[PDB]
């Protein structure tokens, strides 16, 4: 019951792309937050504006 | 406890229906790195669901038959073992992890980053040349790619074109070797120096 | 500071971005990568970028020339 009701949950926060994806990662370092920072990238790379731009170019170094 | 073989308990819970009792008989104990304790111990988390525990069940003692373990959990729909029978089979060995992918478990994130510890060069063109023509997020493709020392050479900067005139513009990377490759060049230049001068001092 | 300016206060950018340049370098890669993440277009000049190019290609002259220097008298004195 409550495990497979457990189960559904997950593809259930913002469906299995940023949400039980996200809980997995938190269950490279950030560096590799930084990496999945040039991360967001929608409407258009959703990034190099500011923070995104700004971290990759600092590590990239 | 002590005194006891466990090998010659398991085995009676195993064919009994009734194992799962020895659960937390299996919580103190698993130190012994026992094959029947990790082996139908992890049968337990993989159909109970259990994860944290799973993972951490397997966090140091290794004992066991790292292959079919994996097989069920592929052969599931809860990703949360499909990600970690991913693991399961990579397990310090990133090569399989990547070379089984495909259209799912094409995750635009950790596949990103389980690369990178690579070591088969090459495999960068694999999965490059795939990105081109599968997805677009070639860019943070061909560039975490590049930033790594440099195991994305000419002969991948290029197998791109012969396709994609348009597309190709990025670059964060490509100069991080230029001056790199200009900085390992004061220094040698630096060095040169070195030699020159001297070379004045016992001989002008 | 100043050519960060040029952008986004006037257009001579081109004289701006060169001149600072062609005096040893003080624009690095670190300059000529912010134009493309930002101005796409706008960029195009060089007089200096080559300057410092086979200047990085004469260094180099010199250098493989002494490398050889190197070589010869090893192999010389030790053959």
């Amino acid at each position: 019951s409550e495990q497979v009701e457990k189960n559904k949950i997950n593809n259930r926060i913002a469906d299995k792309a940023f949400y039980q994806q996200p809980d997995a990662d938190i269950i490279x370092x950030x560096x590799x937050x930084x990496x999945x920072x040039x991360x967001x990238x929608x409407x258009x790379x959703x990034x190099x504006x500011x923070x995104x731009x700004x971290x990759x170019x600092x590590x990239x170094x | 406890s002590p005194r006891l073989d466990h090998t010659r308990a398991v085995n009676y819970f195993s064919k009994v229906k009734q194992l799962p009792l020895v659960k937390p008989y299996l919580r103190s104990v698993q130190n012994h790195n026992n094959k029947s304790v990790n082996e139908s111990l992890n049968n337990l988390f993989i159909t109970e669901e259990d994860y944290q525990a799973l993972r951490t069940s397997i966090d140091a003692y290794d004992n066991f038959d790292n292959i079919s373990l994996a097989q069920r959990l592929e052969k599931h729909e809860l990703i949360e073992f499909r990600r970690i029978a991913a693991y399961l089979f990579k397990g310090n060995n990133r090569w399989k992890q990547s070379v089984e992918l495909c259209k799912k478990d094409s995750l635009y994130k950790d596949a990103m980053q389980y690369a990178s510890e690579s070591k088969d060069t090459e495999l960068a063109e694999e999965l490059l040349q795939w990105f081109l023509q599968e997805e677009k997020r070639e860019c943070f493709g061909a560039c975490l790619f590049t930033c790594y020392d440099l195991l994305r050479p000419d002969v991948v900067l290029e197998t791109a074109w012969r396709h994609n005139i348009m597309d190709f513009a990025m670059p964060y990377f490509i100069q991080v070797m230029k001056e790199y490759l200009t900085k390992v060049d004061k220094l040698d230049a630096s060095e040169s120096l070195r030699k020159e001068e001297e070379q004045a001092t016992e001989t002008q």
